[PDB]
């Protein structure tokens, strides 16, 4: 995936960033099925500000 | 001092401030000017 | 497990009240039914209608003779004015003679409530005029329940 | 680790008797009973309310449901490292290890136990509520 | 061994973290993403117990914060003393009271909120009070608005005194541990100094001022003729003219004569013919006798010389064979957490503002205070709302003790275990009692209507029909009554004209009168008990199922305040001890609202009216309309209502306007009280898609109020809409027909 | 309710003929209130009296009755579930600790309502208390007037 | 028993285990997270729905979600 820091913009529908754009923290160079971890500055309605995704489900905007 | 200013700065001073100005304003309005409806 | 709700035989093995009380709720809910098709539904959805009309012909029928009995119709058709309807026999052990007398004053000899829905002119304006008449068309719409 | 076997004579606590004591759940339908050991004697906080005396060594209590012997085993666990376990006691006293079972608890995983109701797949992949309907019970498409 | 101990500079004094918002909590200080970020704020400011847990720091904390309190009281009544100096027609009721009506708030001549300026009299225009200052004043003694004045000065001087020392005392040389644990101590010093001396100086004020004044007010010669003060203090020719024990100077009480002295140390009981109140001897000889109670009284613990008790000692020493282990470790909890003193003090306080207005109705101690009924209730309803509310709160923070600090190990077998041992049985005994209360109480009341709306009164529940007496009360009123003759030989008269008697009247208008009891009052007075006993079951519940639950048995660890545990296990929804009190404050206020109607009406209807007889002011309808519910309805309420919703056009306008806002706050809180935090949020989301399409989204995230706002939100408007409407009313209606 | 209220007030002041009145009053809450309701009530309440009945005595005690229905409704729209399950808790082992009590034995176990059980029957209380003593007062108004 | 269903998003962070006071769960060896656990609820019959395990699990979408279901005895929790 992109290199570390990028800027992606999340599109999993369920996803409560979805439609919008957080920041790479990094991505898992193994196999696993969510390597990307995205941080971002809205928190959720639980309080969290980092998500995991697989690669398709977001697009580096 | 700052400090102070910057709790001076904290909202709901400044909202209290800003409602105070506003409504001594109408007042002093409907004060000079008693009972308008027109124009 | 004591068949309650039968439609619903989870409830049925429910031991506990709410058993019974959700079985009186989702009664109708005949999606929500087992062994569920749709011919089958549409069967019961077709009994339902039919209930349906029997209840309304058999209210209409019910207030039709409740008047051309105790009503005051026969006279209520020459004045229109100073002749207040006649709603149904009023009927209570409990009820002292003030209150009988003051029941009483308001229709003829008897307590009465005074009817306040507009069947009077309704019927009189159809062309209703005797009682035998409503007879007739209690007992008929009967029959048609 | 082996399972291990309900001795029924162990040392009750020191306790005076509270209210939530017997009922006839026991002789209806079922009932339950816990099992541990103490380092050493102390008191401590009943579940049910009251003041109770753990004895040095083994101890045995009786509990009416589930979840009252799951939060005293909390306590023993959280404030002494204590390890208790317990047994489901059905109406013709069919003993049953409720605790302890897999031999350890499943805070850490453990290479045996099953994974089991998974669905390997997300949550938003499940169908719509149109298709699993005409049942003779009502269904929630996530089962499916 | 007890002495002071002190610790110096604690705390600075800086701005540092007052630019540092919620800094009190490592948790907030880290900033708000979120709305209810700023509820939490306010919320949980003052929760100490949460803030920290270091009892030294808490303590200190306290202290000041209790400091603060008093330099705000100070402030206020400086205030009414400074408005009563310079708005008011004081002066003017002084020459005539019993025509002129205070009045010292005044309107500003303004888009039309002029027509408020009532004509009281006294040539003067403004608002009537109803506080009673007046009467006060006048019973003390103060002649000249100067003294008002310079009364007011001072009282914002001390404001100014106690917020010193509240920073001093919190930033420069704070107290420590055992030295806020010196109980015994801190009784005997308050025991002894606070209260003797207070009710010392009190009889000596009364005597040397407000005694020889009053007498001369009363022998009716000019107000400001009347000598200064001073002038009284330093000419005791003057004083031995009064009261000729007074050229005797001190001897005679030294030589133990004291009977001598009984000129104006007197015992008449009643009260005065001139003015309707008690007598100021009479007065002055009770503050003696509570003075020197109380100095004796605060002469009992030992602090450093053997002689004295042991607070813990004597505890431990009552123990019993039922009870086991007895009052061991009581000095410890409450030597170690505030919650149970507050509970306690609280639980007492409310007790007493009760006990206050009951008292004060009975026997009214100021002069022309009978007078103005108008003041009579509105004093006597407000301090039972208080008292009512103070005693809600003692409830809910013995919960929160109980919950939070309590500790199982050092009361193994206490009275405090049994009893939370056996609670399943109080409760449901409790439950009993209660729900056959109601019944019988209420099915009355029901039975009653249905009799007559059926048409026979013949079996009806009156003073006509099948009759009920409250034949204890009645005897009890006639023995005190009949007392002084062979009980209190030395007693002139009764301590209370209800206890039977003549009548008092002064200006055309009654003072007091012997005062009826009917089967009225029977069933109202059951009514009462109920609701009482009812309330006191749902705060019961509320504490003795604190800790756990044969529903929740872990509902400790969860904290006192929260919404449910999710709608496991068939839905628990409203679980907590917050809840508890929530509901309890429900039903408080339903028993208080019925109270004061009772009392209203009764006063009212028989005690109330002007001598010609007697004319009561709705002429006695009281024992035949207040045993039905529709005769209640009708000929108190839908009667009464009309000055209030007729008082346009007039400078009771605004009480009207009052009512109907009162009414609509008061239906407000019903969407609170019934919606749900869900559909809130939805809805807000939509509304952020509709912002945020212009960019103009808010950077604090918004969410809807949490759950338990929700609540909080809902009591607190609907409790302020029903008795602003009721307090609307009553001050419309009586003002108007009095 | 807003809507019939209004068709109901503006007939009224037809049939008698004050129609200024209504174009008077009609534009304050306080006229509409005090003019249209507390005017109107004084017969209904007077239905029966300490001094005896008349025909309307049976529209004063609907009134009265709806009020009552609504009242307690509000009980159960506001109270809610784990609370009242608690007491039943209680209850339940009261009623089986008793002696000879404990001798009979239902069937079907006692627990609080479901949350919408709750909710649902308590809609019903409201609605219910609300049409009863609106129907009673206009009818009873209406007639007792004309 | 009330219904319950995990998903490929546990990442076995144990907070629902960490969480239930019925023992409806546990840790089992997988392979698709790093932690190689996926949470497994063997025990259905005892979970009474408290939802603090749906309060727990910090996957974005969830991750292991409760369904309710119909009561018995054993199901509901009553002690009578
Ligand atoms: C929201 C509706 C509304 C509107 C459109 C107006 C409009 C007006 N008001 Mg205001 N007014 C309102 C509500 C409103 N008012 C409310 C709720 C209050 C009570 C707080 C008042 C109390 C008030 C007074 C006391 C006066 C006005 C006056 C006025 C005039 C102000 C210029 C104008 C006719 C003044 C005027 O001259 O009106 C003709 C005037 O005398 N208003
Ligand atoms: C469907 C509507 C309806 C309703 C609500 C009632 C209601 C009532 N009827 Mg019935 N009644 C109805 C239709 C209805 N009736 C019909 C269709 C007939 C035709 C046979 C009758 C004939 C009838 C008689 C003959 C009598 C009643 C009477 C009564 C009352 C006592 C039973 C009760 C108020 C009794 C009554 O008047 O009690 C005061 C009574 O004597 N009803
Ligand atoms: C106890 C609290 C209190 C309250 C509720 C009010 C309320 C009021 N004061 Mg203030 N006032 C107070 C204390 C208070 N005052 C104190 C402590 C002082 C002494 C500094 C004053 C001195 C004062 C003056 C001198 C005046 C007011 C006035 C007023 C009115 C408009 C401001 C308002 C009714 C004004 C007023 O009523 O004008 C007619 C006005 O002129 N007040
Ligand atoms: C303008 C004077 C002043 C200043 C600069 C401070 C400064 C401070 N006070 Mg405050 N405080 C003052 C007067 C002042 N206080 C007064 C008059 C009192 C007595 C009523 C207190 C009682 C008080 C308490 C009880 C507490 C503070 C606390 C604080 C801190 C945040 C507010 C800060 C050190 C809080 C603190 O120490 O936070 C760490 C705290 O707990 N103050
Ligand atoms: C035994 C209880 C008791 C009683 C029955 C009264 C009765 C009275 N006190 Mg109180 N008073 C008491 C104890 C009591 N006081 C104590 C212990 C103190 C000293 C702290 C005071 C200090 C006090 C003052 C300073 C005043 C009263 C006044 C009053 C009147 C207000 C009610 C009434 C005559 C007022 C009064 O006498 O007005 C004429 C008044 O100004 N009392
Ligand atoms: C508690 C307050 C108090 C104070 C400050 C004073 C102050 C005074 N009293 Mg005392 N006095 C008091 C209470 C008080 N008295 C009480 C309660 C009594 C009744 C026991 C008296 C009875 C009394 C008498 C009879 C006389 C004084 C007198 C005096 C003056 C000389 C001593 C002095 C101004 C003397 C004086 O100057 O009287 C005018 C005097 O002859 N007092
Ligand atoms: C003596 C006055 C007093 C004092 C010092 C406190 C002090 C406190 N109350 Mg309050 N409280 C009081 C009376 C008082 N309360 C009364 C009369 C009521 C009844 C309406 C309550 C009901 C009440 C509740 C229900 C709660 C508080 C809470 C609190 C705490 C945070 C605010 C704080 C310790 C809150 C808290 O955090 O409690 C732990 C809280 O939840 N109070
Ligand atoms: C819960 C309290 C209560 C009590 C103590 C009474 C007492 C009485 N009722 Mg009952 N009654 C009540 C509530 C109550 N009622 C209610 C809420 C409706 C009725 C309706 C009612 C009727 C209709 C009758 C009674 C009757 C009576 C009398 C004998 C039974 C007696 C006066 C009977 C009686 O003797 O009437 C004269 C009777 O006929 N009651
Ligand atoms: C109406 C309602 C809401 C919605 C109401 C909310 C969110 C409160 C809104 C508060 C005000 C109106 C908005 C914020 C005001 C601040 C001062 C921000 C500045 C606003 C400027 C205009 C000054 C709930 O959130 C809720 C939650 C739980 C039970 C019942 C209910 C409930 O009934
Ligand atoms: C009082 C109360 C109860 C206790 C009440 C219960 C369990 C029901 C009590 C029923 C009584 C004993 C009899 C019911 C009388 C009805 C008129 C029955 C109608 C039957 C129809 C078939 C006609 C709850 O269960 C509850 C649940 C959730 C929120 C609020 C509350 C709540 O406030
Ligand atoms: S949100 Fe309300 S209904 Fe849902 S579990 Fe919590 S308290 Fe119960
Ligand atoms: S609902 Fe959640 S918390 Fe409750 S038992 Fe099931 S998994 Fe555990
Ligand atoms: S579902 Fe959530 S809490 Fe449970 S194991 Fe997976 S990540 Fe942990």
């Amino acid at each position: 995936g992109p290199k570390r820091g990028s800027l992606v913009k999340i599109l999993r529908p369920e996803s409560y960033w979805f439609n919008q754009v957080g920041k790479v923290v990094s991505v898992d160079q193994s196999g696993v099925r969510y390597p990307v971890v995205v941080r971002f500055e809205n928190q959720n309605y639980a309080g969290v500000t980092t998500n995991n995704y697989a690669l398709d489900e977001v697009v580096a905007a | 001092m700052k400090d102070f200013t910057t709790y001076l700065s904290t909202a709901p001073v400044i909202a209290t401030i800003w409602f105070t100005f506003t409504a001594g304003l109408l007042i002093e309005i409907n004060r000079y000017f008693p009972d308008p409806l027109v124009f | 497990t004591k068949l309650f709700p039968k439609f619903s035989q989870g409830l049925a093995q429910d031991p506990t009240t709410r058993r019974i009380w959700y079985g009186l709720a989702m009664a109708h809910d005949f999606e929500s039914h087992d062994g569920m098709t749709e011919e089958n539904l549409y069967q019961k959805i077709f009994a339902s209608h039919f209930g349906q009309l029997s209840i309304i012909f058999l209210w209409t029928s019910g207030n039709l003779f409740h008047v051309a009995w105790q009503g005051n119709f026969e006279q209520w058709v020459t004045d229109p004015v100073h002749i207040r309807p006649i709603a149904h026999a009023i009927w209570d052990p409990h009820f002292g003679q003030p209150a009988v007398e003051a029941f009483t004053r308001g229709g003829a000899s008897g307590p009465v409530n005074i009817s306040t829905s507009g069947v009077y002119q309704w019927w009189y304006t159809i062309g209703m005029r005797t009682n035998q008449d409503l007879y007739v068309g209690s007992v008929f719409l009967a029959l048609v329940s | 680790w082996t399972v291990p076997t309900l001795n029924p004579d162990t040392p009750s606590p020191i306790f005076g008797g509270s209210t939530g004591g017997l009922l006839r759940k026991a002789q209806t339908e079922e009932f339950y009973v816990i099992t541990w050991e103490a380092k050493k004697e102390q008191i401590f906080e009943m579940p049910t309310g009251g003041a109770a005396i753990m004895r040095q060594g083994p101890n045995l209590l009786k509990f009416g449901k589930k979840e009252q012997c799951l939060a005293l085993t909390t306590q023993l666990r959280n404030k002494f490292k204590l390890t208790p376990c317990f047994y489901r006691v059905f109406p013709d006293g069919k003993v049953q290890y409720l605790h302890p079972a897999d031999g350890v608890y499943p805070e850490k995983v453990n290479a045996g136990r099953v994974g089991a109701n998974q669905n390997m797949r997300r949550i938003g992949q499940n169908v719509n509520p149109i298709k699993v309907k005409f049942s003779g019970r009502m269904m929630s498409p996530a089962e499916i | 061994k007890v002495k002071i101990a002190v610790d110096r500079n604690p705390v600075e004094t800086s701005f540092e973290k007052w630019a540092k918002p919620g800094h009190f909590s490592r948790t907030l200080s880290k900033g708000p993403n979120t709305t209810t970020w700023i509820w939490n704020l306010h919320a949980d400011a003052h929760d100490f117990d949460s803030h920290t847990s270091d009892l030294e720091e808490i303590s200190r904390k306290v202290f000041s914060a209790h400091f603060g309190q008093l330099g705000i009281i100070f402030i206020w009544l400086s205030g009414m003393y400074f408005h009563g100096a310079r708005f008011s027609n004081y002066e003017a009721w002084l020459s005539d009271p019993t025509h002129i009506k205070p009045s010292a708030q005044v309107v500003w001549p303004i888009v039309g909120q002029e027509i408020l300026n009532g004509d009281v009299g006294g040539g003067f225009q403004g608002i009537q009070i109803t506080s009673g200052f007046f009467q006060l004043w006048r019973a003390s003694g103060i002649t000249s608005e100067l003294q008002l004045y310079t009364t007011a000065i001072g009282g914002l001087v001390m404001a100014a005194a106690m917020f010193f020392a509240g920073w001093f005392h919190y930033h420069k040389a704070a107290p420590k541990l055992e030295w806020f644990q010196n109980v015994e101590s801190m009784l005997n010093h308050h025991l002894g100094g606070l209260l003797g001396l207070g009710s010392l100086a009190w009889a000596g004020h009364q005597i040397h001022v407000s005694l020889p004044v009053n007498k001369l007010l009363d022998a009716g010669v000019d107000p400001k003729e009347i000598p200064l003060p001073h002038d009284l203090l330093l000419n005791r020719a003057i004083m031995a003219d009064l009261y000729p024990s007074f050229a005797k100077g001190i001897a005679p009480f030294f030589t133990l004569n004291w009977s001598e002295y009984s000129d104006f140390l007197t015992f008449k009981g009643g009260l005065n013919p001139v003015t309707g109140g008690l007598w100021l001897s009479d007065t002055a000889h009770h503050h003696v006798a509570i003075a020197v109670l109380f100095l004796v009284a605060g002469h009992m613990y030992r602090t450093n010389w053997g002689i004295g008790h042991s607070m813990k000692e004597i505890l431990e020493a009552h123990r019993g064979p039922f009870t086991g282990e007895g009052h061991v470790g009581l000095y410890e909890i409450l030597t170690t957490s505030w919650h149970a003193q507050l509970a306690i003090n609280l639980a007492l306080f409310g007790s007493l503002s009760i006990i206050v207005a009951h008292h004060m109705y009975a026997m009214p101690p100021y002069p022309y205070l009978a007078t103005d009924y108008g003041t009579q209730l509105s004093l006597f309803t407000h301090h039972t709302w208080i008292g009512g509310f103070c005693i809600v709160g003692a409830g809910a923070h013995a919960a929160i003790f109980m919950v939070r600090d309590y500790d199982p190990t050092n009361n193994y077998n206490n009275l405090l275990d049994r009893v939370i041992r056996h609670r399943d049985a109080i409760i449901s005994h409790l439950n009993w009692v209660c729900i056959f209360l109601g019944f019988h109480s209420f099915g009355l009341y029901i039975h009653n209507d249905t009799m007559s709306a059926l048409g026979r009164p013949q079996d009806m529940f009156s003073d006509t029909a099948i009759q009920l007496q409250p034949v204890f009360a009645q005897w009890i009123q006639n023995t005190h009554f009949l007392a002084p003759q062979l009980t209190a030989p030395n007693a002139l008269a009764a301590t209370s004209l209800t206890w039977g008697g003549d009548l008092v009247a002064v200006g055309g208008k009654v003072a007091m009168m012997p005062i009826s009891l009917g089967t009225s009052d029977f069933m109202v007075h059951h009514i009462h008990a109920f609701t009482i006993h009812v309330t006191v079951l749902i705060l019961l519940k509320g504490v003795l199922f604190a800790r756990s639950s044969r529903l929740i048995p872990d509902k400790a660890n969860l904290g006192f305040r929260f919404p449910c545990d999710g709608p496991g296990r068939g839905g628990t929804c409203q679980v907590s001890a917050w809840d508890h009190v929530f509901l309890g404050l429900f039903w408080m206020y339903n028993s208080l609202s019925i109270v004061i109607f009772h009392f209203s009406w009764k006063m009212q209807s028989d005690v109330w009216g002007t001598v010609t007889g007697v004319s009561h002011i709705t002429g006695g309808n009281f024992a035949q309309s207040a045993n039905t519910i529709n005769g209640w309805l009708r000929d108190f309420l839908w009667a009464q209502s009309s000055q209030v919703i007729q008082s346009y056009g007039s400078a009771l306008s605004a009480y009207g306007l009052i009512f109907l806002g009162a009414h609509f706050v008061w239906a407000f809180s019903l969407m609170f009280l019934f919606s749900g935090r869900g559909y809130w949020q939805e809805l807000i989301e939509s509304i952020v898609w509709a912002h945020n399409k212009l960019k103009v989204a808010p950077a604090i995230q918004p969410r809807a109020l949490s759950i338990t706002q929700g609540r909080a939100v809902g009591v607190a408007h609907y409790l302020l809409g029903g008795i602003a409407t009721t307090w609307s009313f009553f001050l419309a209606r009586i003002i108007s027909v009095g | 309710g807003w809507v019939t209220f209004y068709w109901h007030w503006k007939h009224l002041t037809l049939w008698q003929g004050n129609v200024a009145q209504f174009d008077e009053s009609s534009t304050y809450l306080m006229g509409w209130l005090r003019d249209y309701l507390w005017l109107n009530s004084s017969q209904l309440i007077n239905g029966y009296n300490p001094f005896g009945m008349n025909s309307l005595s049976v529209w004063a005690w609907t009134f009265l009755f709806g009020h009552l229905i609504y009242a307690t409704g509000f009980m159960f729209l506001i109270s809610w579930r784990g609370y009242w399950q608690e007491l039943i808790e209680t209850l339940v082992w009261a009623h089986e600790k008793t002696p000879l009590a404990n001798l009979v034995y239902w069937k079907d176990k006692p627990v609080a309502l479901s949350i919408v059980q709750a909710r649902l029957v308590g809609l019903a209380h409201f609605s219910v208390g609300y049409i009863f003593t609106y129907a009673a007062f206009l009818i009873a108004s209406t007639s007792g007037r004309f | 028993a009330h219904i319950v269903k995990i998903y490929d998003t546990c990442i076995g962070c144990t907070q629902c285990v960490r969480a239930c006071p019925l023992d409806v769960l546990e840790m089992v060896p997988w392979d698709g997270c790093k932690a190689s656990q996926m949470a497994s609820a063997p025990r259905t019959e005892d979970c009474v729905g408290c939802k603090r395990c749906e309060t727990a699990c910090p996957t974005d979408f969830l991750s292991v979600r409760v369904y309710l279901g119909s009561e018995s005895t054993r199901s509901m929790g009553l002690s009578y």
